[PDB]
RNA sequence: AGUUCGGCCAUCCUACGGCGGAAACUCCUUAACUCGUUCCGAAUUAAGAAGAGAAGCGCCGUCAGGCCCCGCCAGUACUGCGAUCGGAGACGUCGUGGGAACACGGGGUGCCGAACU
RNA sequence: CACGCGCCGCGGCGAGCCCGAGGGAGCCCCCGCGGCGGAGCGAGCGCGAGACGCCCCGGGCCCGCCAUGCCCCUGCGGGCG
RNA sequence: CUGGUUGCCUCCGAAAUGUCUCCCAGGACAGCCGCCGCCCCGCAGUUGCGGCCCGUAGAGCGCUGGCCGGCGGGAGCGGGGCCUCGCCCGCCCCCCAAACUCCGAAGGGCCGCGCCGCCCCGCCGCUGGCCUGGGCGGGGCGGGCGAAUGCGGGCGGCGCGUGGGCCCCUCCUGGUAAGCAGGACGGGCGAGGCGGGACGAUCCGGACGCCGGGCCAGGGUGCGCCGCCGGGGCCC
RNA sequence: AAACACAGCGUCGCGAGGGCCGCACCCGGCGCUGGCGCGACGUGAUUUCUGCCCAGUGCCACGACCGUCACCGUGAAGCGAUCCGCCGAAGCCCUGGUAAACGGCGGGAGUAACUAUGACUCUCUUAAGGUAGCCAAAUGCCUCGUCGGGCAAUUUCCGACGU
RNA sequence: CCAGCGGGGCAAGAAGACCCUUUUGAGCUUGACUCCAGCCCGGGCCUGUGGGGCGGGGGCCGCCGCCGCCCCGCUCACCCGGUCGCGCGGGGACCCGCCCGGGCGGGGAGUUCGGCUGGGGCGGCGCGCCUGCUACACCGGACCGCAGGCGUCCCACGGCGGGCUCAGCGAGGACGGAGACCUCCCGCGGAGCAGAAGGGCACAAGCCCGCCCGACCCGCGCCCCCCGUGCCGGCGCGGGCCGCGAAAGCGGGGCCUACCGAUCCUUCGCCGCCCCGGCCGCGGGCGCGGAGGUGGCAGAAAAGUUACCACAGGGAUAACUGGCUUGUGGCCGCCGAGCGCCCGCAGCGACGCGGCUUUUUGAUCCUUCGAUGUCGGCUCUUCCUACCGUCCGCGCGCACCGGCGCGGAAGCGUCGGAUUGUUCACCCGUUCAAGGGAUC
């Protein structure tokens, strides 16, 4: 008793049913895989800037 | 996808035969 | 495959490179007071026969050989894993 | 015009003839020193200045091979969409869009940039 | 239908909340502990949170676990990074 | 695993696929769908314009292989009678390839189509020979909404059914073939009433509340059976 | 029914403190028995016969204790739990016996005055290479084998033949 | 409406007994796997009272108290026999019993006996991975599709630096030849780079030489397959320590695409923590990382048989009718190399090409497993024509007789026997004896 092995017949219609979802607008600015030396320098420059430092007083 | 916490209740014992393991409280006022 | 008798390698205890001596690692003898052994011995008492599975469908014909390296200045032990091979010789200095 | 260092990597390559050097590059001369060749100062390393355009190099030529551009090949081959269009089929046709290749003919044959003479 | 688990809606109170068993001779009235919540992380000895914000997302800092540099009291202890 | 599972109306509405499974008449996770919401941040199964990618049809024999002959040169070698055909070198020529390609479409895929320009200032524990860079911010000046067409968008929670599919068009593979077996873009039946194709789940039209009137798609207009004539040609 | 039984034939075990069987225990049966007996198996009246193989598996040695193979016991070490040695019953291993135990029982070449065949030779090879007999049999695929008998005519039947 | 009849109602009678599946059974077997009675063997207790031998605590002598094994008495335990206990025996501290230990043990018990699959079985392994094609120019894409490969090999066949250029054509050197070795020339790779195939590579990724061990330690992220989970493999980084090189640089193995493995348990390694009334020493456990393996490769511990048999189901799936197909079987056209004394066609007709049929057998699996009674013969009816005799025409290599070919034509005829269940076949005979269909 053999049954079907494979079909992609209806798959493109199912994909378009609710549109093709775009990624989130925060995935474009993640620090997920950035060079660590660059990230460390960015942190220290912000903290020492009086106009953008969040340190209290 | 079902996401539940697993139950930790034991299966019942001696339901149709054996000692009576059910206690009712209909006699509380009396 | 042939392996050198001596190798200059990183030493964790002293934190630098030093000369090490090569040897072969073998499994030790089974103890009778390990917790798993105690549990197994307790479970096999009495009637009932065998209580745990016994493996019988071997497939591989080799093993992964392990070399033991002994630091010659501090007695720190290290291990290196070779790929699968059929016979291995350590050269003699 | 030359040399050093480069960019793009044949319109710059390959073969065969010819022209040229003041300066430059090159070929050239020597083996104490330095360094060197499975053996060899051939190569390479060091030290020179008697010779030379004979090569390399720059330029010219060839009904040259190659490489590059334009035409023709040809709206042909093939093809997207529509057709109760023809045909037993194999295949073809019409409408509406896109559109080659080989071959052949004509022409061409390095520029650009920074420093010195 | 009973018990257990997840999520949603509604009522009461709210850093709190709660007819437990039981006792007062009042099916419905009065009194009535745990518990859960309030602080986490760590195998464990244990150590232990403030810095920003209508809301949401994200950054930035802080606590625990792991690893390091400098200083010092009561010291394999404390502090700062 | 087989059989059965009891009132009405209204609003929405599938899947027969991917991975794992002592899995193949079953399940879990994902997809498709319903309900419940919450928030306020421009969207698109389309064309146009601009950048980049692919090696299929066709074409061809330069590469890797294969394959008919014709004619010339002979250093060397062989057959045969210093001669005469052969191997070799050159040109010409017939026919080829899912696992050949110097060339190469139609066709597809990805990205872009509003903020810009000038000046000055601050921080860095990164980077540079330096007064170099890069990154992140602040302050002033000028300018402005720069393809078409259509149209509001985004996110979360809980949960069901399904996981035997089949047919048409065009494109393929195995097989002598098959209403055979296995794949691909789009559509349909499943789960789509109505008219036509005499007759059919799928073909040609058209996708549905209950009615009156009008117009007419597809298909037809001797009689059964609603609806026809005129003109040109052929004719067992 | 061609199946079972059967008389006959053969093998095996046991001398009582034994053998075989029952049975939870206590106790039982054969047995009111004693080898001309009891129990366990195979073949199946008479006649005539019953070939070779102990490599395999099985069974048996009042054969042997070689190696291995328990608890117990005993020696050393240790704070003790423990650990390491020695000791070594049966069994297996070893050496033999046994087929009316289970069972098994070969290939290729050459060769005699026509041809044909092959008494004969060579060669590989086994634990042993199917003996006396019998046969297209209730057992032969090819096969409805070939020859003879019987029939007008026979895939049936009978007699022969046999790698 | 009646007497009859047996063509239909796939007539009735039964949740197919054949076949397949289900992580549904049972009977039986054994050299399946896990065991149990029973039996054999050893030690100890039951269990007294005496004697003796041996072996262990250069030569022994041992103390007579230490340790083992062994042997021989006695009777009082214990056991057996005879007797109406009328005028008596036999064994014996062994046996038996009980405890622990070893062996034998289908006599008995429980349980298992994979999957895919043009039905199942036999066979094979697209059951984990890799190259090219199938595949129709992004990506993806099936088959028991095509041609193949993997479960390894290497302390150098690895890292780095330097230097060099390979295969080969042509020409020359000669004991020397179709090839040894030497030299020059030109040489886009036609060589080599561990093993499949496809890519890549020239002052190199190839060959030779020098020095080395980055084939290291700590911690993160991404890509491929993909549910955007795991596993194998790869890549990009932050620190530590190193190798080579003048230096810039490069180096987490063999140029790239394959070469491998969870939980539980065991074993090993560094540094620490716990053993809960305390402290100390052994021992146990715990946090991190390797190794021991599951190839049916996301990973149960597993042999047969049923013709005595089942259970739940299945036309999701075989065996018999029917349907589509026509390779094979059967029938029929076209062509004309030749045969035929000569003479392609009176009669034949090679090499090739085009059709038809469903009276053979295959291929497939659409309908039917809560059943359509499965071969042949006997009996009886009807139908086809692709015509064997008889009818009517024509042709001949047709004198007559007898034959052969073609067209129309389905009315009648197509038989009796021996052997075989046979259809078929084969033989004897005769008025000389076609072929088929209708649920074969
Ligand atoms: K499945
Ligand atoms: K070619
Ligand atoms: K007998
Ligand atoms: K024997
Ligand atoms: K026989
Ligand atoms: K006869
Ligand atoms: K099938
Ligand atoms: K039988
Ligand atoms: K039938
Ligand atoms: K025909
Ligand atoms: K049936
Ligand atoms: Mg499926
Ligand atoms: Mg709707
Ligand atoms: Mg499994
Ligand atoms: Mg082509
Ligand atoms: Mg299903
Ligand atoms: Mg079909
Ligand atoms: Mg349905
Ligand atoms: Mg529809
Ligand atoms: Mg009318
Ligand atoms: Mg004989
Ligand atoms: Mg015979
Ligand atoms: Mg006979
Ligand atoms: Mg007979
Ligand atoms: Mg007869
Ligand atoms: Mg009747
Ligand atoms: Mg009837
Ligand atoms: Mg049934
Ligand atoms: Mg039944
Ligand atoms: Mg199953
Ligand atoms: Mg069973
Ligand atoms: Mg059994
Ligand atoms: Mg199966
Ligand atoms: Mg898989
Ligand atoms: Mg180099
Ligand atoms: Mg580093
Ligand atoms: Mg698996
Ligand atoms: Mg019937
Ligand atoms: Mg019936
Ligand atoms: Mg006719
Ligand atoms: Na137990
Ligand atoms: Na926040
Ligand atoms: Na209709
Ligand atoms: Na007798
Ligand atoms: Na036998
Ligand atoms: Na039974
Ligand atoms: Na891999
Ligand atoms: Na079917
Ligand atoms: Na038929
Ligand atoms: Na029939």
């Amino acid at each position: 008793a053999k049954l079907k092995n494979h079909t992609s017949k209806n798959q493109n219609r199912k994909d378009h049913r609710n549109g093709i979802k775009k990624p989130k607008k925060s995935a474009y600015t993640s620090h997920k895989g950035m060079c660590p030396k660059y990230l460390r320098n960015l942190r220290r420059s912000r903290a020492n800037d009086p106009r953008q430092s969040l340190r209290p007083n | 996808g079902r996401n539940v916490a697993f139950s930790n209740m034991r299966r019942y014992k001696c339901t149709n035969k054996g000692p009576n393991l059910i206690k009712n409280w209909f006699n509380q006022p009396a | 495959v042939t392996y050198p008798a001596e190798r200059r390698t990183f030493c964790k205890r002293e934190g630098k490179h030093t000369v090490h001596k090569a040897s072969l690692y073998k499994k030790g003898k089974d103890s009778l007071l390990a917790q798993g052994k105690r549990r197994y011995d307790r479970k096999q008492r009495g009637f009932g026969g065998q209580t745990k599975p016994i493996f019988r469908r071997k497939a591989k014909t080799t093993k992964k050989q392990v070399i033991r390296l002994t630091c010659s200045s501090c007695k720190c032990q290290t291990f290196q894993v070779l790929k699968r091979c059929h016979r291995l010789e350590i050269s003699r200095l």
